[PDB]
RNA sequence: UUCAAAUGAGAACUUUGAAGACUGAAGUGGGGAAAGGUUCCACGUCAACAGCAGUUGGACGUGGGUUAGUCGAUCCUAAGAGAUGGGGAAGCUCCGUUUCAAAGGCCUGAUUUUAUGCAGGCCACCAUCGAAAGGGAAUCCGGUUAAGAUUCCGGAACCUGGAUAUGGAUUCUUCACGGUAACGUAACUGAAUGUGGAGACGUCGGCGCGAGCCCUGGGAGGAGUUAUCUUUUCUUCUUAACAGCUUAUCACCCCGGAAUUGGUUUAUCCGGAGAUGGGGUCUUAUGGCUGGAAGAGGCCAGCACCUUUGCUGGCUCCGGUGCGCUUGUGACGGCCCGUGAAAAUCCACAGGAAGGAAUAGUUUUCAUGCCAGGUCGUACUGAUAACCGCAGCAGGUCUCCAAGGUGAACAGCCUCUAGUUGAUAGAAUAAUGUAGAUAAGGGAAGUCGGCAAAAUAGAUCCGUAACUUCGGGAUAAGGAUUGGCUCUAAGGGUCGGGUACGAUCAACUUAGAACUGGUACGGACAAGGGGAAUCUGACUGUCUAAUUAAAACAUAGCAUUGCGAUGGUCAGAAAGUGAUGUUGACGCAAU
RNA sequence: AUGGUGAACUAUGCCUGAAUAGGGUGAAGCCAGAGGAAACUCUGGUGGAGGCUCGUAGCGGUUCUGACGUGCAAAUCGAUC
């Protein structure tokens, strides 16, 4: 039934003043201050959290290696697997449709 | 069973604000919280986020709309008026 | 006496606008060169709520015609506009809702919103929810267009003024009674501090023209002249008639 | 307060140096009239207003 | 603050030219209720980390005591 | 001693109650236990094969 | 409050011991913010102050005491403040913060007379100040002082910046491979430019999980009671930051193709845009194991001593339960004419500039190895005595942690930890007072007036009118029961079958029945008096701080009036000036 | 009358934080059942809405026209609310 105190001069229950009670090897209960939780990175278009990427605080993405921050595929660490598939599909169909419109319209003008 | 006879969604107001004023609100609250039909994915999943903003939970599509119904009647007659004026410009 | 509440609003000390969460300046696209002779296609990214107004706003994205850049626009969403749409902005752009077209290049009877009244203002009349403009008649030579305003006014503006075809989203926002004092509290928590309103007749004579007296009353006519000065203009400004509206507009 | 600016703590050090009675030998001076310290200040009687 | 399992790496790490001290600690542990054994921990002080190699076999543990280089300052406690 | 005594049913009469029936034990808590037991029972029957998906479905809606 | 001892000239008041008490965890406890400034601690000491006293003190005299890369500030921006270029103003000064400015600076080259002239390209934002509760790089445990510690000591870490070599990785297919895939790894060239993400966000409701505490069983120790009983009551059995491995609801991938529709939540949503099912991938909150680390801390036993003092031994283990309390977190739902900040900073992606390989090259997003981390703050109180109230003032002053019982209850009452036992005392018990109470018979006759007081009161069952905007009124009104003890019944989890039941374990929940007593039992505490009407305000809300809380004001709803921007309304001495206005009649302004 | 100083009290706006037991009632949505000349009506669950309600902390300040009224206090104290 031991009671704890803040270990810093901020007395108020603000967002960056979170504490949790642990038991130290001294047999006593201290409130140890905890950092804010990290939000996952999101896809550019869909906005869903994209898997394979570590969830860290923004400054902590500088001391982490490259394999934790991106996936192999094109637009890897930024876009979804299916969104990358979507623009792969979309790009092909209408770069092939343009060269269909290109040959179709030149036929109409050539007839006249 | 049938918990209320006529107050419906406006039971939350209890005995306040007058009977007629409670049933103006009931009509618009019924529409603004109703689920509407997705014109892109074909599902009954369109919900109001905020006045004029109707997001379909499936297919994640947002359409601009009226305050309390997805498509106001005055807007729909506009969409047909533009159409008939359009189909004659390139007639 | 003392200066009165409508006099104290011009100091703009506490009577300013609340603008922390307001999205931006919802203007039209600029009339640089690519609309006056052709068009340019744009995409709608997201339609979002705006604190302070009841009409949603759209984020319309265009490609920069002079740099490898993706300049984004803040338009007032037309009812019907959806995320993922394609938006065409030019002179030869089609007559479809969501497109930005000049008044002189649209047929008579067209429904247009977010309409400049001087070409290049990037936005003007018919901005509020459920409001639109209609073209009445063009004057080709000395180019002009005759249109009707949401107030019911007929206004002639330059034929090259622009406007998004259709009607602003969010129509009928006012058909719902707030039913509650505190509902008006949140309507004006994000608009401005013009709520609540003590009556001027429930006041002291030092504080208002209408204050004082053994009974709560005006005392003199509440219909006030144009030539009245700041301090005397409290009541029904410049009223031509008053009473109850019997008859039509008679405009 | 605990957290304080250097101005405040510097000016408190000035007021802590000055807080003690008259030196004893000064009243033994020729033609001396100062009988005690008339600017002595205590934390419970009057505040510094700094 | 790190663990290493292979004895091969410990002998390489103990001649890392930044190692100055190392400790040998004796712990009386209990594997089964039938008989206790002696668990000894070999620690080496690196410039940034403390590698603790835990050895449970008493015979193999003894072979590692004289396997350390003579230039190493070994602490036994 | 009192805790042990309460285990045989003593000191639980009408004169020993100050909170309502709901306050002492919430009704929604009672239903949650009821509905979860029936669902762990129906689900175990499908796994054992003692029931087909059609009978399992009607009782779920009955339960 | 009391008894005794010590000190002293002197003790109701100081110290120590003992006894009796209180605060009772939204404390009379432990920390802070604002404020104070040395009040903190030691020694000496009582002329003055502590409205009695005084040997004591927040007093007096003399001194000691605040140790940081990691905690803050320092940086960003918010509402705002504010230079400049200018424009007014006789003028002190006012406007205005990107405005009618030639407004600025980074990478790479070229010469190694060499400073950076000179090759170039890129850039158009734009002073600065403004939060010790916003945003934000990184430290934990144990020990230590008279007084300081996430700052000292010991140990063990991490971050930023900067030099830097080795190992590793890769190439003659010049700048990696594996998996159908979601994706993985120790790395695994990528300049300008552009795009994306994190930073980055409401509140309430219930539900799942974690942490600490609470409760509890066995065992190893210590203490208490023991006329009697009690395998008994109290108490110790702990594991940090950081690191490795593993651990996940959600989400996603492959197969396959669904009505006799199925799956499924406490809460009803999802599936031919691919359901159920089978198999996998991922976030690492969180949990487990291991390193740290038992060497620390805790609890005991034995042996010496003026002693600076010690030494040596053990044990520090294994579980259970939950609508419990507090707190964190997840997936959802409700709500809005409310939809609930900004920037610094950090990362990723697209793009292909350039540089590169064979007797040899390249990567410092892999590991290890080297050096530095400035300045100011840091003691103490934080309040019936350190702040503000003329004071050591029954007032005021923002916040964190929160044990057991009764009980719905961070109610009221009792107790544990911790802290107090402070408020001038002594003797008697007149009147009159303040506060607390009880009264025969009557029951408002008192009084302006039931003012004051009394009565009712918890819970369970029964029953409930007029009227009504159909939501209420309503706990209407009005009845019964309530303890203790001995029982009875029902309400769960997990394991057991050739491809009905049995065993084990564990919650208080309800209902019923006998018996029992001076008819008692929400036994203290806690806790609505009710009804019939008239006037008035619709309601919730707000105000005369310190004589008026209302029929006043507000309010929704209703209605009117002005204005399309060369405008309405208003501000300004003036201005290349302003508010609404980041606005646009479903608006703004005035009634 | 001239020139200055104050929003450390208080008023209102804006910015950024923070706080708020335990009960009663039981709105939409959802499930099942019953009566049924159909039409439709009824019942029991579920759920947890409201500028709802009893009532703590908090914020306030109705009555005793109580205490006090050369006070503890230049506005406090107790009960009731
Ligand atoms: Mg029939
Ligand atoms: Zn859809």
């Amino acid at each position: 039934a031991q009671r704890v105190t803040f270990r810093r001069r901020n007395p108020y229950n603000t967002r960056s003043n979170k504490i949790k009670v642990v038991k130290t090897p001294g047999g006593i209960l201290r409130a140890q201050h905890v950092k804010k939780l990290a939000t996952r990175p999101k896809c550019g278009d869909c906005g869903s959290a994209l898997q394979g990427i570590s969830t860290l605080r923004p400054r902590q993405y500088a001391t982490v290696s490259k394999t934790h921050k991106t996936v192999s595929r094109a637009y890897g660490g930024s876009r979804c697997a299916n969104c990358v598939k979507e623009r792969i599909i979309r790009a092909f169909l209408i770069e092939e449709q343009k060269i269909v419109k290109k040959v179709v319209k030149e036929q109409t003008e050539a007839a006249k | 069973a049938k918990r209320t006879k006529k107050v419906g969604i406006t039971g939350k107001y209890g005995v306040r604000y007058g009977s007629s004023l409670r049933r103006q609100v009931k009509k618009l609250e019924i529409q603004q919280h109703a689920r509407y039909d997705c014109s892109f994915c074909g599902k009954k999943t369109v919900k109001r986020g905020a006045a004029g903003i109707w997001t379909c939970s499936c297919c994640k599509k947002t359409v601009a709309g009226g305050a309390y119904t997805v498509s106001t009647a005055a807007a729909a007659t506009v969409r047909s008026t533009i159409r008939r004026l359009r189909e004659m410009v390139e007639a | 006496g003392r200066v009165i509440r409508n006099q104290r609003k011009g100091a703009g000390s506490i009577f300013t606008s609340h603008t922390r969460l307001r999205q931006g300046a919802a203007k039209l696209r600029t009339l640089d060169y690519a609309e006056r002779h052709g068009y340019i296609r744009g995409i709608v990214k997201q339609i979002v709520h705006d604190s302070g107004r009841g009409a949603p706003l759209a984020k319309v994205v265009f490609r920069d015609p002079y740099k490898y850049r993706l300049r984004e626009e803040i338009f007032i969403a037309n009812e019907g506009v959806h995320t993922g749409q394609f938006i065409y902005a030019g002179k030869k752009a089609s007559l479809n809702v969501g497109n930005v077209l000049p008044l002189g290049s649209v047929p008579e009877g067209t429904i247009v919103s977010n309409v400049e009244e001087k070409p290049g203002d990037r936005g003007a009349l018919a901005r509020a929810s459920g409001n639109y403009v209609i073209i009445i008649g063009h004057n080709p030579d000395e180019n002009k267009t005759r249109v009707r305003l949401p107030s019911g006014a007929k206004k002639v503006i330059s034929s090259d003024a622009r406007g998004v075809i259709g009607v602003i989203a969010g129509g009928g926002r006012v058909d719902k009674p707030l039913l509650k004092a505190g509902r008006a509290f949140h309507k004006y928590r994000l608009k401005r501090n013009s709520w609540p309103k003590t009556r001027g007749v429930a006041m002291n004579p030092v504080d208002h023209p209408h204050g004082g007296g053994n009974h709560q009353h005006i005392g003199k006519a509440s219909t006030i002249s144009r030539g009245a000065v700041s301090g005397q203009k409290a009541g029904l400004i410049a009223a031509r008639r008053t009473g109850l509206l019997r008859g039509s507009q008679k405009t | 307060a605990a957290q304080k600016s250097f101005r405040i703590k510097q000016k408190m050090a000035k007021a802590k140096k000055q807080n003690r009675p008259l030196p004893q030998w000064i009243r033994l001076r020729t033609n001396n009239t100062i009988r005690y310290n008339a600017k002595r200040r205590n934390w419970r009687r009057t505040k510094m207003n700094i | 603050a790190r663990e290493i399992t292979d004895i091969k790496q410990f002998l390489e790490l103990t001649r890392r030219a930044d190692v100055k001290t190392a400790t040998v600690k004796i712990n009386k542990k209990l594997n089964k209720a039938g008989k206790p054994f002696r668990q000894t921990k070999f620690k080496v002080r690196g410039s940034s980390s403390l590698y603790t190699l835990v050895i449970n076999d008493a015979g193999k543990a003894k072979k590692l005591i004289q396997s350390l280089p003579p230039t190493l300052k070994v602490n036994r406690l | 001693a009192h805790a042990q005594s309460k285990r045989e049913g003593r000191h639980s009469g009408y004169g020993k109650r100050k909170g309502t029936r709901e306050a002492r034990l919430p009704s929604q808590v009672v239903w949650i236990r009821r509905l979860r037991v029936l669902r762990r029972l129906l689900a175990k029957y499908r796994d054992a094969g003692k029931i087909d998906k059609h009978l399992y479905h009607v009782l779920y809606k009955e339960s």
